[PDB]
């Protein structure tokens, strides 16, 4: 249940953190899917996270392993 | 001239997790340690995600692992 | 399919890897299809095993997969399946030192069966290049003569292969394969 | 000369331990056997006739000549 934060201003619209979220991946990609809710979708270039109230990050890790050039800063601290 | 053992070999135990990966390893038997925990874990593998391997990153005893995927000519329709 | 994995179905009995599908059933579920949708055309086939000495004995066991169909259709059609370049599958032998012709075996047997049209696919001893879809038969060519080889394998659907090739008067192999074509068309009844 | 019993080897390091010759690589441990498997590579540019090894393996798995 953690928070996330994209900087929203050296994001090039990679998609490679929308790809690469396990949450994200639970609706196509899970027998009998379970949740279909998604932390990030890229909207006019730059990843937003609909995840407002922090209720579906585990804090992976993989979303912030996976963007090219650093952009995701994973806050493992309460909001 | 019969036996060769040089030096000594101990567990820090209060290091020790009690994984059991010395014991059910060591050539001789000469390990004794049992888990401090007794039960059952099972994994649905069809509700993992894919690319999320958290769990075989955070393992501590190295127990999870990622089932190899076999060759081709050797899949069997599984 | 199984090139997409670097194998090869050398035969009509073995399995599409992690399918467990095999080129007879295959063969004969499109048949199926086919005549029960009464498409114009029939299931053109390619084959297996192309381009090998001795697969004039794996040319006849994919021919005898139609003997239990009948061309249903609208349109005037007598077959049910059509092999093409059968002069690339009526070779016989081991090998490019013990080979000759099976074009009469082949013959026979269409001239059996009238549910079975062909056609021939006669060298004409020039340079060329050499385009069909599966790709291992491309890689053996590319392999025997140590020239350009181009593979496009297409997403779930097919693969491919262009190769240059030359059919030169000045080799007993493409002597023969240039024969064999001759001795199909001259060896119809119908 | 040098010959290994991969039947009777628990790929225990006392033998590649003692000469510059014996290297015994124990590929990486993955609960997918759960077991220690890995090789022993013995290179001719260092041995000798001394046999040591042959019974500081605690298996019979060596023998040399
Ligand atoms: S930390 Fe994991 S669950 Fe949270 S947003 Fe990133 S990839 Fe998704
Ligand atoms: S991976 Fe990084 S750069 Fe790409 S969209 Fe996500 S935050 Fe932006
Ligand atoms: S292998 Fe496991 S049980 Fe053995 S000493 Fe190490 S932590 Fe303890
Ligand atoms: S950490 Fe492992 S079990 Fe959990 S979602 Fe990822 S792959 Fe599945
Ligand atoms: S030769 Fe003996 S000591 Fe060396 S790895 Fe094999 S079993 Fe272990
Ligand atoms: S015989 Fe002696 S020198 Fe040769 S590998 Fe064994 S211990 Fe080393
Ligand atoms: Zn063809």
């Amino acid at each position: 249940a953690f928070a996330v934060h994209v900087n929203m201003e050296r994001c090039t619209g990679c998609n490679n953190c929308v790809v690469a979220c396990p949450v994200n991946a639970l609706e196509l990609n899970t027998v009998n899917p379970s949740s279909t809710d998604k932390i990030y979708k890229v909207i006019n270039g730059d990843a937003v996270i609909l995840d407002v109230k922090h209720e579906l990050c585990a804090g992976c890790g993989i979303c912030v392993d996976a963007c090219p050039y650093d952009v995701i800063q994973l806050s493992g601290q309460p909001p | 001239v019969g036996q060769k053992k040089l030096g000594n070999v101990n567990i820090i135990d209060e290091d020790c997790c009690t994984c059991r990966w010395c014991a059910i390893n060591c050539p001789t038997e000469a390990i004794t340690v049992n888990k401090i925990f007794e039960g059952e874990i099972t994994f649905h593998a069809e509700k993992c995600p894919g690319g999320c391997s958290t769990c075989v990153d955070v393992c501590p005893a190295n127990a999870i692992y990622l089932p190899t995927p076999k060759p081709a000519k050797d899949m069997k329709g599984q | 399919e199984a090139w997409a994995w670097g194998e090869n179905c050398t035969t009509i009995n073995d399995p599409v890897p992690y399918f467990d599908i095999t080129p007879a059933e295959i063969v004969k579920g499109l048949i199926e299809t086919n005549e029960y949708l009464g498409l114009p055309h029939s299931v053109h086939i390619h084959g297996n095993n192309l381009g090998n000495p001795g697969n004039y004995k794996d040319t006849l066991d994919t021919l005898r997969l139609a003997e239990s169909y009948k061309a249903k259709n609208k349109f005037g059609r007598e077959q049910v399946l059509h092999n093409t370049h059968i002069q690339f599958h009526s070779y016989k032998g081991t090998s490019w030192a013990d080979f000759e012709s099976g074009a009469k075996e082949i013959m026979d047997y269409v001239n059996a069966n009238k549910n079975i049209t062909c056609d021939i696919g006669q060298v004409t001893l020039d340079e060329t290049t050499t385009m069909t879809a599966d790709g291992p038969f491309e890689y053996h060519l590319n392999q025997l003569n140590h020239i350009k080889w181009a593979n496009v394998d297409v997403e779930l659907e097919t693969g491919s292969g262009v190769v240059p090739y030359i059919y030169d008067k000045n080799i007993k192999v493409c002597g023969i394969q240039w024969a064999i074509g001759l001795e199909l068309a001259l060896y119809a009844k119908d | 000369e040098f010959k290994v019993d991969d039947e009777k080897c628990t790929k225990c390091g006392i033998c590649g331990n003692l000469c510059e010759a014996i290297n015994v690589l124990h590929k990486p441990f993955s609960p997918e056997i759960g077991k220690v498997e890995g090789e022993v590579i013995w290179d001719e540019a260092y041995c000798d006739g001394c046999n040591v090894c042959a019974e500081a393996c605690p298996s019979e798995a060596i023998k040399v000549t």
